[PDB]
RNA sequence: ACAAUCUUCUCACAUGAGGUGUUGAACGAAAAUAUUUAGUUUGAAAUCGGUGAAAUUUUACC
């Protein structure tokens, strides 16, 4: 819930908001008439996988139950390889609602405003201590067999 | 290795090829603040990335590349070839 | 049986003697609780020692609230074995700490 | 003369300078003792004690925290040409949000030399700065820039640079910065007299009568008593 | 259960509330004294668990022992001061004659012999308030709006109203902690509109 | 079922995987919203929106 | 219900009088006399260290 408390600040604007905003510029141009970089969360498998490789991602959150598991099975290794702090968040539909979609296979925080830069750093140290510091060794054992 | 520029920036203030161009571009425009401006400026970033290419090529396995990039003002070492 | 004693570190501003007691009570009864504070102004030192009736209960908390991200702080709590526990981690425990107004009493004096 | 119908200054100031040079800049601090409490509680606001010889070096970089928006003040600094002195202007809102942690606040403190503040912003400055700033010998000053004009800002900056900074707290004795060792003895004496007039006017409740002892020293020197109350 | 976070939140509120009282009382013994109305209207928006001792007594002193209670107060120096003390918990304003009319005529409740008694009969009003020249419900409203000599007695007799927030449309029955966006402090005549929605 | 062996990922790779530069797309205001804006203005002028 | 009210200014008259708030820990300054008190280092780091208001005890900035 703490991870998603931050994420729900950087939700990309909906197709409803992306239009109501762009009409305002259009009427400003139509009568008589520049900004700052839009800050939001990065989603999409190809887009995110590129970001880790380009080392532009600060934190990766991997949906735990992707149907063909081929999609994300390589992700923890790759994020470990590039040194990107990652976590396997429960359920895709939680990650789906952050971006206004039915489902998201993976999210990634790439850059936040200075105001929330301290919160992200606090969370990243928690994911280190609660996800990667814990387990770690258990990730190298064959699951199941119960 | 990660503070070479900082010493020169401080000393110059107290006593106020591509690598030479990179130094002038930042000096005219002017650690996290230095890394922020370069990553937010397109023309400055091209000079900074070029500067690391020249310095590493001019100088091999001894220098700490990650600290070298921090000296120029980049978060991580760029994917420079040799 | 065996008196479990627990340490809690990196206290968020607010998690003070009463707040901890009303929280750890539902985990189990808490007998003697002290939270380290500044000698002069009684300000928080942001780390407290608590006691539990059994080490088994004392180790119960140490595997849940350890690395508990709270208000941006990673709570540090783990069982401190009894070999090195001192006599008075709870000297004045469960007692409203006295902060004396040193400045004003000087002006009155 | 105001203190005890006499002014045993100048000669004492010259002797202190010779002693400091002999015992081979170190600030010049005057130790003053009062018969009563100067303040009933800590007062975390500056005392704009104007002096002829400033103690703040002219090479010091200044950051002037202003009320929002920062663009209006930033444009004012550009118009007035004080950018050589006014290093950075940060709005009150941006000060609260951008710099929050203890680490970030420490760096945002050490990144400048003197942190001036607007008259309408000095109140909330007690927080959003923390003990990192308000207790590590870097307190804000109330620069009056409410007029919103280049001349008003320029005059305030000049006055702020040329004025000493003091922050009274509930006690009986306090030390005020009077200058540096490199400063001339005559200039230090003039500054000391100016502070003494300010001390009796708006600091000491009983004026010179309330002042019990006056002594001067450096940071590590001995507080040689300049004068004592005869009564 | 109760999480470790809510214990913090109570403490942060309690110190936030306690510091507000010190600044309000000390160095700020000044009240702007809303004018042009002898009669105000005060309702309690919310309260904080583990109440401060000062506010706990003061709210009882104003009969607002429970949330959503509605009480009339005669405007003066003393009353406005206590309201200023408990300002972050109460939404207060100036009711109009009509708004006071519907309050008594739709939610007015009496205290006959000390039980929860509806003002269903004018005989009961005359029985308990005859000696103060109060005979009818219309006598009550005229007295209250005019704040006559018997204003204190009538206000003592009146049981506080209960303006529980209304939930009709589907969006309200689902949004969490919906209170119609009730702020805290002065609201002018917006309290009249709030009453109109509420009554 | 041997324990997982990481003969490649045990070390952290400092350089980014790709060497290509950053195209100026990622520093200039969006061109794609400009097509949308100018089409949005045109409908307003021609009375469609 | 990890949400809440720490003030983007006031008073007298260009001037004067105000604004009450500061995470902990460690090395260190000698002076005015238990209050202030040079310079420092750090993950908001950490592992013993007089006075009431209520039903004899309850206060966790009185």
């Amino acid at each position: 819930t703490q991870v998603f408390k931050l994420l729900n600040k950087y939700r990309p604007e909906t197709a409803a908001e992306k239009k109501q905003r762009l009409v305002a510029e259009a009427e400003a141009v139509a009568n008589g008439k520049v900004s700052k970089k839009p800050y939001n969360v990065k989603y999409g498998l190809n887009h995110v996988v590129a970001l880790i490789e380009a080392k532009k991602a600060k934190l990766v959150l991997i949906a735990s139950d992707v149907d063909p598991i081929e999609l994300v099975v390589f992700l923890p290794a790759l994020c470990k390889k590039m040194g990107v702090p990652y976590a396997i968040v429960k359920n895709k539909a939680r990650l789906g609602t952050v971006i206004h979609q039915k489902t998201a296979a993976v999210l990634a925080v790439t850059e936040v405003r200075e105001e929330d830069k301290n919160e992200l750093a606090s969370i990243v140290s928690a994911v280190d201590a609660n996800f990667s510091a814990k387990y770690d060794e258990s990730r190298r054992k064959w699951g199941g067999g119960i | 290795s990660d503070k070479r520029f900082l010493l020169l920036f401080s000393f110059l203030k107290r006593n106020l090829c591509a690598s030479v161009k990179y130094m002038a571009e930042l000096l005219n425009y002017i650690q996290s603040q230095l890394e922020k401006l370069v990553s937010k400026n397109y023309y400055l970033q091209q000079s900074a990335k070029d500067g690391y290419r020249s310095y590493l090529q001019a100088y091999i396995n001894k220098l700490d590349l990650a600290k070298v990039a921090k000296s120029f003002g980049f978060a991580h070492p760029p994917n420079v070839n040799i | 049986k065996k008196k479990g004693v627990l340490y809690v570190g990196r206290l968020p501003h607010g998690f003070y003697e009463k707040q901890m007691r009303m929280y750890f009570s539902q985990f189990g009864p808490v007998l003697r609780l002290r939270m380290s504070r500044n000698r002069k102004t009684g300000s928080s030192k942001h780390y407290a020692f608590i006691e539990f009736e059994s080490l088994d209960v004392a180790n119960v908390v140490a595997e849940t609230m350890h690395n508990y991200l709270l208000y941006g702080k990673l709570l540090q709590c783990k069982v401190i074995p009894e070999d090195q526990v001192h006599e008075n981690m709870f000297k004045g425990a469960d007692v409203p700490f006295k902060r004396i107004p040193h400045a004003t009493i000087a002006r009155l004096q | 003369e105001l203190l005890g119908s006499d002014a045993p200054l100048e000669k004492v100031c010259s002797a202190l300078l010779e002693y400091e040079s002999k015992r081979k800049i170190e600030p010049v601090w005057l130790q003053l003792a009062t018969l009563k409490f100067i303040g009933n509680n800590r007062k975390l606001i500056p005392y704009k004690i104007a002096i002829k010889n400033p103690v703040i070096p002219s090479s010091s970089e200044a950051c002037l925290i202003v009320k929002d928006p920062q663009r209006v003040y930033k444009d004012l600094v550009n118009e007035a040409g004080l950018s050589k002195v006014v290093t950075r202007v940060i709005g009150l809102s941006k000060l609260k949000a951008k710099w929050n942690s203890y680490e970030q606040k420490r760096q945002l403190r050490d990144q400048f030399d003197i942190f001036l503040a607007d008259d309408r912003v000095i109140p909330m400055l007690p927080r959003i700065l923390g003990k990192t700033f308000y207790q590590k010998s870097k307190v804000p000053v109330p620069v009056k820039i409410s007029k919103g004009t280049a001349e008003q800002l320029k005059r305030e900056v000049v006055s702020a640079y040329g004025a000493t900074y003091f922050n009274s707290a509930p006690c009986s004795s306090f030390m005020i910065k009077c200058g540096h060792v490199s400063n001339t003895s005559t200039e230090l004496a003039e500054n000391v007299e100016s502070i003494l007039q300010f001390v009796s006017k708006h600091i000491v409740p009983d004026g010179a009568k309330g002042i019990a002892s006056i002594h001067l020293k450096t940071s590590q020197s001995i507080a040689i008593p300049l004068w004592n109350n005869p009564n | 259960f109760k999480r470790a976070e809510t214990f913090i939140n109570n403490y942060r509120q309690r110190e936030r509330e306690r510091i507000r009282l010190n600044r309000s009382a000390k160095n700020k013994g000044d009240i702007f004294v809303p004018d042009e109305t002898k009669l105000l209207f005060v309702i309690r928006i919310a309260g904080v668990k583990n109440m401060p001792p000062k506010i706990r007594k003061v709210l009882r002193l104003l009969r607002l022992s429970r949330i959503n209670n509605a009480v009339f107060v005669r405007n003066n120096k003393a009353v406005a001061q206590m309201l200023r003390i408990v300002e972050p918990y109460v939404m207060y304003g100036i009711p109009n004659l009509h708004s006071v009319r519907e309050l008594i005529y739709k939610r007015g409740f009496g205290k006959i012999n000390g039980q929860r008694i509806a003002l269903s009969d004018n005989a009961l009003i005359e029985e308990a308030l005859g000696k103060y020249d109060v005979i009818s419900i219309e006598d009550i409203i005229h007295e209250i709006y005019n704040v006559g000599s018997h204003f204190k007695e009538v206000t003592k007799f009146l049981w506080p109203f209960t303006l529980t927030p209304v939930k009709h449309s589907l969006m309200e029955k689902k949004v969490k902690h919906f209170n119609e966006g009730r702020k805290a402090g002065y609201c002018g005549e917006e309290i009249n509109e709030l009453i109109k929605k509420q009554v | 079922y041997p324990d997982y062996d990481d003969f490649f990922t045990n070390t952290v790779r400092e350089t980014p995987l790709s060497s290509a530069p950053e195209p100026k797309r990622r520093f200039a205001p969006s061109k794609h919203e400009q097509k949308r804006i100018l089409q949005l203005a045109y409908a307003i002028r021609k009375g469609r929106i």
